[PDB]
Formats: structure tokens, sequence, C-alpha cells
RNA sequence: GAUCUGGUUGAUUCUGCCAGUAGUCAUAUGCUUGUUUCAAGGACUUAGCCAUGCAUGCCUCAGAAUCACUGCAUUGCAGGAA
RNA sequence: UUAGGGUUCGAUUCCGGAGAGGGAGCCUGAGAAAUAGCUACCACUUCUACGGAGGGCAGCAGGCGCGCAAAUUGCCCAAUGUCAAAAAAAAAAGAUGAGGCAGCGAAAAGAAAUAGAGCCGACAGUGCUUUUGCAUUGUCGUUUUCAAUGGGGGAUAUUUAAACCCAUCCAAAAUCGAGUAACAAUUGGAGGACAAGUCUGGUGCCAGCACCCGCGGUAAUUCCAGCUCCAAAAGCGUAUAUUAAUGC
């Protein structure tokens, strides 16, 4: 109306581990005149044209925290190189945050409950 | 038999918080005592930062990707103590550690073929069946057939290219050497007197460059070099000289001016 | 069990509560300064009585004492901040001629008036709650936040404010 | 903050306790509360008795597979129960 | 808790020791006199077509009992550790009431809302004054008026293992909302000690108040009610113990 809101992503220390084939980079966010929160989809693109990432899969953040007073912003996230290095190496959750996760294994409780009962046979 | 360890009666060495946690890994015995080594998963995770998660030290060294004594390692957690070299060959980089003035561990980074060599203080010399001499150490190491002149309380310079000893070094004399324990940690200085009082701790006095002598006892010398010209191994980030508060607290403000 | 979080108090009630020449100079501040209960008053209170006993026990000791050097010069360095004491102070005796209103005079509340941001104190407390002061560009809506000697002049307003 | 305020007498000065007074991650209890941040939590009275469920198991490239077990294969391979 | 000297507490997160209903004995193992290992006795206690067979919560929840007195039969192995033949992943993610998370939680502890401003009228003080009058400061008030914001609502969303709490926001083209601001603060006090009534009604040595001194016999500054004012304040009384007060 009387602006464009606009979001600004930044970033401040960078690493290469080679070990993992993986980026770890501080983010930093600054979104003057965002309403609310940054959503991580407009982060990943403008971290794409930043360090010339063909995709957003191989981009895969967790955790932001919003300092007090204003839009701010501040997180982490971590690129990859390979597709295949990413599923393999990176968290479950993480992962079925982009949905390339795993289903979920079945309740805690009734595994126990049968894991039990298995000693008791012989076969 | 102790197979846990919380986080407080570990070492504040290895720089763990009071929050976050309630246990700290208690490493598998190897060269190195309880107090004065520091665990694998420790070093990638909170220093090196190549791992952010106890699950992703487990992935690196299991595979193996690390080496110690120039040996690959598939151990989760094996002891790092003192003059032990590290070897990362996927970064390419190799880190001596050792004691940082100040009581803190030093990560010190090396030249390749200064990576090969390693120090190792003498314990106990004996001899073995068939009349074979054997010097044990203070990693544990064995080294067969030591020199004649070998005594308790030297150092053996030890080529890890491949197992064997060149020269030794005495603890005699006035020599550069350097602190283990005792909280005079990574303090160089020459031997000015070694004090003797039998059937019990063999005070020494140190006079470290600058002056300002100080004492501490025998068993935690350790010897560098013949001279300070003649240092086998590099120095941690400050050289073995220690300051006064008040000159701490100076330069911690000039530099916060920038 | 196993927490490691430590709880502190920060303010304490003075012996005798029912001496009228107290509630005189607390009615006085508290009135005048906005201040919302006498709680506050006492909070400052503490923290000036434990700052005067480090001072107090630094002067005893004789010249080139290591207790005196090194935090003689932390507790002086900490009254330059925030305006207390100016840089003509050196000392541990001015330390000691510090009392409550030269603290409470400093706290943000009182601080946004007197630079000229709002028409009373209690105007100014209400200017810091909703959101609409800054610092330097950090915005504050605590009033008790003590404001630097440097960053009082150039306290401006939120970026998010209609004022501003 | 190194604090002495009421109570014996017709009035006074002492000795002297009692009562007042401020704390307690110290517990209970009455009454009252619109939010946030941080937390102790069946120790005290019986180391008294217990319904029910759960609380140390574990294998890779590397100790043993003819599940009459499952797929790919067709006298060959991979998963793989206990 | 104490100026100092001291005084008092320690069941309880860390370290050390000991114990697993009460006792004793034993096997295996590098390590045990183990108790979600074994054997026996004793006190209890559960099944059985009664021939026999079992049970040990001072492990987590939960139940009974007990006493003035104390939480959910919740979710998760993501984190932190441990155990293992074990990295992850490859069709293909070991276990863990250790531990983490949430629920309940005015023990304790930190921050902070319940208003803020301009016009008019009344009152008090100070200065000048022709005593008419003017200026300044503060308070109270009307169907007085003006803005702004949280509690709360919602999300383009974000936090988290998943979901909340916090935070950020009410469009960036497009998303809520105060005026008696009913979104309305209480708990103890006003004779003395001890901050605050020359009050008004009721009671009349009764009812009751009172730590203590003392009030009440129709003239109550203390009782029982109302108004008024005071202290602390989202906390405030009461009980008991303990410390200061104590050079008792």
């Amino acid at each position: 109306q009387k602006k464009k809101a606009e979001v600004t992503v930044r970033t401040s220390q960078f690493k290469v581990n080679k070990l993992l084939n993986r980026k770890q980079f501080i983010v930093e966010v600054n979104h003057p005149g965002w309403c609310g929160t940054v959503p991580a989809k407009l982060i990943r693109s403008r971290l794409a044209s930043l360090y010339k990432v063909a995709d957003e899969n191989q981009i895969s953040v967790f955790g932001f925290k919003t300092k007090f007073g204003g839009g701010k912003t501040t997180g982490f996230g971590l690129i990859y190189d390979d597709l295949a290095a990413l599923k393999r190496i990176e968290p479950n959750y993480r992962k079925a945050r982009l949905g390339m996760g795993k289903k979920k294994q079945p309740a805690r409780k009734s595994v126990k409950e049968r894991r039990n009962r298995n000693k008791k046979i012989r076969g | 038999t102790k197979k846990h360890l919380k986080r407080l009666y570990a070492p504040k060495d290895w720089m763990l918080s009071k929050l976050t946690g309630v246990f700290a890994p208690r490493p598998r015995a190897g060269p190195h005592k309880l107090r004065e080594c520091m665990t694998l998963m420790i070093i990638i995770r909170n220093r090196l930062k190549y791992a952010l998660n106890a699950a992703e030290a487990q992935m690196i060294l299991r595979q193996g990707l690390v080496c110690v004594d120039g040996k690959p390692r598939k151990d989760t957690k094996y002891p790092v103590g003192f003059m032990d070299v590290v070897e990362i060959p996927r970064t390419g980089d190799r880190f001596r550690i050792l004691y940082d003035v100040k009581g803190r561990f030093a990560l010190v980074k090396v030249g390749e073929a200064e990576g090969n060599i390693k120090l190792l203080k003498v314990e106990n010399v004996y001899t073995s069946t068939g009349r074979i001499p054997v010097a044990m150490t203070h990693d544990g190491h064995r080294i067969r057939y030591p020199d004649p002149r070998t005594h308790r309380g030297d150092t053996l310079v030890y080529n890890l290219k491949e197992k064997k000893v060149v020269d030794l070094i005495k603890s005699s004399n006035g020599k550069v050497v350097m602190v283990t324990g005792g909280a005079n940690r990574g303090r160089i200085g020459e031997i000015m007197s070694i004090e003797r009082h039998p059937g019990a701790f063999d005070i020494a006095r140190l006079k470290d460059a600058a002056g300002h002598e100080f004492a501490t006892r025998a068993s935690n010398i350790f010897v560098i070099g013949k001279d300070m010209q003649s240092v086998p191994v590099t120095l941690p980030k400050q050289q073995g000289l220690r300051i006064n508060v008040i000159q701490e607290r100076e330069e911690k403000l000039i530099a916060a001016e920038a | 069990m196993r927490n490691y979080n430590n709880f502190n108090r920060v303010w304490k009630a003075p012996r005798r509560p029912f001496e009228k020449e107290r509630l005189d100079r607390e009615m006085k501040l508290c009135g005048q300064y906005g201040l919302r209960c006498k709680r506050e008053i006492w909070r400052v209170n503490m923290t000036l009585s434990k700052m005067r006993r480090t001072a107090r026990l630094l002067l005893t000791l004789p010249e080139n004492h290591p207790r005196r050097q090194l935090e003689g010069s932390a507790i002086m360095r900490r009254c330059h901040d925030y305006g207390f004491l100016e840089e003509e102070k050196d000392k541990l005796d001015y330390v000691l001629s510090l009392t409550v209103p030269d603290i409470l005079e400093r706290r943000l509340q009182t601080v946004v008036f007197k630079h000229g941001l709002a028409k009373s104190v209690h105007h100014a407390r209400v200017l810091i709650l909703q959101r609409h002061i800054a610092v330097a560009k950090q915005i504050v809506t605590i009033p008790s936040f003590i404001v630097r000697v440097s960053s009082e002049h150039h306290i401006a307003f939120a970026d998010a404010s209609p004022f501003g």
C-alpha cells in the first residue's frame, strides 16, 4: 500500500564439511515490513540464489528464533551435495518437513507388550 | 565397574555445561587417565563442529575417517591426552593436542612431517624375559630395546611413520621443559634445580623466561627439547608464559574497542 | 530432580516497616518517578548495598594489593557506564556517595520523559509498554531498563510506532 | 543497614524476663488472583501393604539359515523366525 | 541467618557408604554374598476342577493405609548417555518409565497490565496586586473529549520428535478487537506498642475483642455494622519450628 514488504536473507558464518559433504551456515533474516513470521519457503529461495543451488530440495533448514521487537529472525540451515547425501545423512524429522521422511513406526507400547510375549514362545 | 558419568563429575576442561543433558561420556580405558583425557565425541562435536549431535560422531568414527597415532580407528570413544597427533585426511589437517597456558586443551596445527614425530615420557624401565629391556611409558607404549642411557622420567622421540625410537632427551640439568597437570599447565621454562626428598615427592624449581620462578612436582615434568632453539615440536597459542590478572582484563578491553 | 538453575532474591523489605520517617521518603519517590509499588524502590537499594559492601572492603586495604587494583577499576568502570558517576571520580569514596535516586533517575521511565519524549513519568511508562519506544534501534518495553550514558542520546521511537 | 519499643510503681532509677519486631528453596493452613519467565514436588506420619500395564537387551561388510517363511531367480541370489 | 565472632539445618539432584518384606546360605562371573538371580525359614500374600503352582514397587505411573502434608495408570527415544555382534542408508530408521517433553504445581524465584492526555468548573498553597484582577503548581468532578495498547481472538505462519508455551503479526494485493476502559484487587489494620477515626448506628462486664498492656457495668477512639483513611500488593493473613533481635 505505502510500501512493499520484502524478506531479506543473509548468512554470517559458513563452513564446508567435507566429511558429511554439507555446508553449515548460520542464517540471518531481517524482513522489513513483513507481516508475522517468515515462512521457510521464501528463505530457501533466497539461499538458492545466494549459494547457486538449483534446488530447494537440497536446502533443508530447521529452527528459527524470533528476536523481541520488530520483524527479525535468525536461524541455521543445511545445504547438501547430491540429493542422495541429504536423504541418507540427515535426521528423519528434518527430511519429513520436505516430505522425504519415512513412515512412522507403530506405537511404542504395543511393541513392548509383544516383545515380552516373544520371550515365552519357542517357535 | 563404572559405566556412567555425570556432567559435573566430568572435567570442565571438556567445557560441558550445567544445563543441557545430564550425562557425559565415560571413555573406554586406554593410554590416558580419566581426568587428563578428552573423549573423541567431545572434540569432533563441541570444538571442530563436524557434528552437531552424538549420533553424527558415531557416523564419522565407526565408518572411519579419523586416525590417531597414524592408525585408523573404528572406536566411538577413545582417550586423547597429550602429545597425540590426530589426522582427519578428508580435511587434510593434522592437529597435535597439548596443554595451552591457562589450563586449556590446546589444538595446534603442524606441518605434515612433524605429525610423524611424537614424544613419550618414560615411567619405568625393567628387564623382561630373554634379557630384553623394556621402557614402559605414560601412554602405556612398550619401547623394546631402549638405549642403555635411559632413566625414569626422560623423553623418547618416537617415529609414528614406522615404529622405533631415535635419540632420547634427558631431564638432566637446565633444559626446556613444560608442566603436565598441577595447574601450572602449559607453562614452559628451564629447570633451575631438582630438589630431592626421598620417600616423598621430589620438588623441582622451574624458571620461565622473563623470570618469575616457581615450584612444581618432578612427576609433572615433561621434557620438550635440549634448548628453546632445539625444540622438536610446536608450542601452543601462548608461548608458555602467564600474565597478571590486571593485564588480562586490560587487553580484553583494548581489543573489544575494535 | 536435577535442576542446576539458580534462584535469588533481588529485593527485601527494611526492618520496622511502620517508621513514619521511612514512609515519607518512600511515597516521595514512588509518586514522583511514577514507580508502580515500593518493591521497585527496594530492588535498587539491594544492588546498591551490594556494590557499597565490596567498595568498603577494598578501601580498607593497603595500596598495591591485588583485590584493590583489579576489582577497584571494575566498580568504577560500571558507574562511569550508566552515568551514576562521571570520569573525574576514582576514589572508591565517590562510589559510597551513591544513593537511591541516582539509580532511579537512569531507569528508562524517567530518561524517556527527561529527554522530551513524554509529558509525564506516568505517561512515559505507557509509551514504553505500548511498544513505541526504542533505546537505539532495539525496542525495549521494560521501564526498569537502565540506560547507558552513551545511549540516552539515541532513544528515538520504535519503528513499529504510529508516533514514529 | 553494628537499632532497643511496650509491660512491676503514687512518682523515680535499676535488675529481669515476657510481649512487640525482620528473615527462612520451611512446612502446613485460610482468603484472594487477568499474564508471562523459572521450578521444588509421598523425605517428615509405617524401610507399611499392593490391583493393573510397563521399566536391558543386542548383529555388520565380517560366528552359525534347507522356517515345508517371503520376493527376485529356475539345482542360482537377496531379505529373513527363533 | 549473622557487621564481626558465631548460631542452626543437611531426608533430598553431585560425590562416598548401605539396603531392596524380615534373616541366612549359594551358584555363575574379571567383578555379586545380586534379589525385575537362586535355595531355606519366618511374617504376609495370589491362583487351583485342591493332585499342585506361585508373588516381593524403597524402579515409572497408579491403588489402599497413614498423617497437618504432597502430581498423569500421559507423549517420545528427536536430544543427553549406556548396553551391543552395532555408523547411517541401502526395499531396510535395535532397546531404554535411564533421560527428554507435556499435564498437575500462589513451596520458592524473575519481569509486568488494571490506564494515559487537552478543554471547562470547584478547592488549597506561593508571588505580584489598583484588592477588581493576573500568573504558576497540584488534586477532584460531569452525558466532557482524543490517541494508543495489551488481556483475549486469529494466522502468510513459526516453535517442537509431533503438538504447545514464548516470539512475530493483523496485509505484502488480501486477516480481529476497551471508555463505567463491568476486561470493575484483594488480604489484614485505625487506644498504646505501630503506619491510620475529636466519626455514625447497634450492643452494654452480655455478645465478644485482646500475642502483651488492656477494652465491654447504656458517656465503647479497642466489641458488632456503615462510611472514612492507612500499610503491603497479585499477593496478603494464621499456626509451628528455626535464625536474627540476645552482651538473656
